[PDB]
């Protein structure tokens, strides 16, 4: 119907009223949808503050797959408005090891094509120095070798 | 002939009264197969002098001995030449029966022990499985699936230990063709170095391996760069004992070509066959520029001179000074010189970390300067003996 600004304010403090500390799984779908409302609204800094208390606690729990494959997809869209290529490389980290353990190389290789492509966009780093030599990037596409 | 039956009878009779492993119907079949002196199969110590002939498809009868087999030679000696004689067979079905169907925990972890190995003396073929998977699929799969076979291998190499270093030969033989299918041979050169050091022990000390190894060492050292250029050719002259021509004679001229650095000697080095690779055009200027630099580094260093200029460097390589500045930097990243070349001053600053082995011309003056010049400190320190 064309309502935007009033959409994010409905799901903001309503998810806390139901389960504050109780059930995070039911809270997952609300934070993800509200962060998408800020993307369509055009404010990248809004959705950044909306996700705080969840933190990395999902990583301290057994891997649920597609959960971790969602947050990092919407966090890159936030950095798209800011055009910051440093934070995008950090959001591609946990999913880099996820598709290399659980999933196969079908979806692992095309994501890596943009992982090392964004590393040239930053003045190296403490973590990027260990991102130089990789065992699995020496095969398949030659452009992956060219970027390596 | 009868050498199979006569020799096996002596060693078996002195141990067993009747042959435990050989079935009385199979006893006459031992000398019944071929007309030659040595057949395609044997047992105990007689098997040590026996090897593959043409197509040893009779190994199934040798595998048929299980129950009473260990009463002559230990039960773990079955897989010794089983997969060694089939190396030239090149069959997928016969390989899966001796690798996947062999599995593990058969009889060996119950009433006996396990030394792994299995291709010498007596050992279990479980370690032999992971070693021969990369060789069977070497000519089958491509550079994609070839990496997964190395993961279950390299990790197994660090998980378990083996006294003979021959297990790396099968590891280096797989990486030899794995690197040959690629472009850059730098990794192929380092692979053949540790492969030659493992040639001294058993498992084919014959000169048939040096024929195919000389072809690998010629191409690896040509497009590869590790230590010097031709310096590793005179350390192990194994090529002088095999065919001189047919790509083996290129190292003959390359020995004296890099010391000279004349373009006329390069025509006899590279030919139409090797010129179809674009990698050769890149390393053609890499070999000459480095060997001319190694001489200048030995020339620039006498006493107080650590610094070169753009004169002798550009005239020796016959290249414009603009590219030479950035062409040495490709060799600088290899760990040769840490210096920083200037521009306006036209002076090459050299920080020399290079080991530069093959000494003995310097040691006459070099070692004496560590004594006589050090004796000056001893003479001046005798006046400090007051307290």
């Amino acid at each position: 119907e064309g309502k935007i600004d009033e959409a994010a304010d409905i799901l903001c403090e309503l998810q806390v009223e139901t389960y504050g500390s109780m059930e995070m799984s039911e809270k997952i779908q609300f934070i993800l949808e509200q962060m998408e409302l800020s993307i369509l609204k055009g404010d990248y800094s809004q959705a950044t503050v909306l996700s705080r208390k969840i933190l990395k606690k999902t990583f301290k729990n057994p891997k649920y797959e597609s959960l971790k494959l969602e947050y990092y997809n919407l966090l890159v869209k936030i950095s798209l408005h800011k055009r910051e290529y440093l934070e995008v490389a950090q959001y591609l980290q946990e999913i880099y090891q996820t598709d290399a353990i659980k999933s196969d190389e079908a979806k692992w290789k095309p994501v890596l094509s943009h992982i090392v492509y964004f590393l040239v966009l930053s003045p190296y780093g403490n973590l990027q120095n260990d991102l130089i030599h990789k065992i699995q990037n020496d095969n398949n596409l030659k452009k992956l070798e060219s970027q390596e | 002939m009868f050498n199979n039956h006569e020799i096996d009878t002596i060693l078996s009779t002195l141990r067993m009264e009747a042959d435990p492993s050989l079935h009385p119907l199979f006893e006459q079949f031992e000398k019944f197969y071929e007309e030659k002196l040595w057949f395609q199969l044997s047992e105990s110590l007689t098997k040590f002098f026996d090897d593959a002939k043409s197509t040893p498809l009779r190994l199934r009868l040798y595998d048929n001995f299980v129950s009473k087999f260990y009463d002559k030679i230990n039960q773990l000696s079955v897989v010794k030449y089983l997969l060694a004689s089939l190396k030239d067979s090149k069959d997928f079905d016969e390989s899966l029966k001796y690798l996947d169907d062999l599995k593990a925990q058969f009889q060996e972890l119950d009433s006996k022990k396990q030394r792994n190995n299995g291709s010498k003396d007596h050992g279990d073929g479980i370690l032999l499985i992971d070693s021969e998977i990369a060789r069977t699929y070497l000519l089958k799969n491509d550079l994609v699936k070839a990496r997964d076979l190395l993961d279950d291998l390299e990790k197994t190499l660090d998980k378990k230990d083996s006294i003979p270093l021959r297990i790396t030969n099968s590891f280096y033989s797989t990486n030899s063709q794995y690197f040959k299918f690629k472009n850059d041979f730098n990794s192929f050169y380092y692979t053949s170095l540790l492969y030659l050091s493992t040639l001294e022990p058993s498992t084919s000390i014959t000169l048939a391996e040096r024929q195919q190894l000389a072809y690998d060492l010629s191409i690896s050292a040509l497009l590869g760069d590790k230590i010097y250029n031709f310096g590793e050719l005179l350390h192990h002259p194994i090529m002088e004992t095999i065919v001189n021509d047919s790509n083996y004679d290129w190292l003959f001229q390359l020995l004296n070509a890099l010391t000279v650095g004349d373009f006329d000697k390069f025509d006899s080095l590279i030919k139409v066959q090797i010129s179809k690779i674009p990698i050769l055009a890149q390393h053609e200027s890499f070999l000459r520029q480095k060997i001319c630099l190694m001489t200048l580094i030995e020339t620039v260093f006498v006493k107080n001179i650590r610094m070169l200029s753009f004169e002798d460097i550009s005239k020796a390589t016959h290249l414009p000074k603009d590219n030479v500045e950035h062409l040495v930097m490709r060799a600088i990243s290899l760990g040769l010189l840490k210096g920083s070349i200037d521009q306006v001053n036209e002076l090459v600053t050299i920080s020399w970390v290079q080991p530069r082995i093959i000494s003995g011309d310097q040691i006459t003056k070099m070692k004496d300067r560590l004594v006589e010049w050090n004796d000056q400190v001893e003479k001046l320190g005798k006046k400090m003996e007051a307290r």
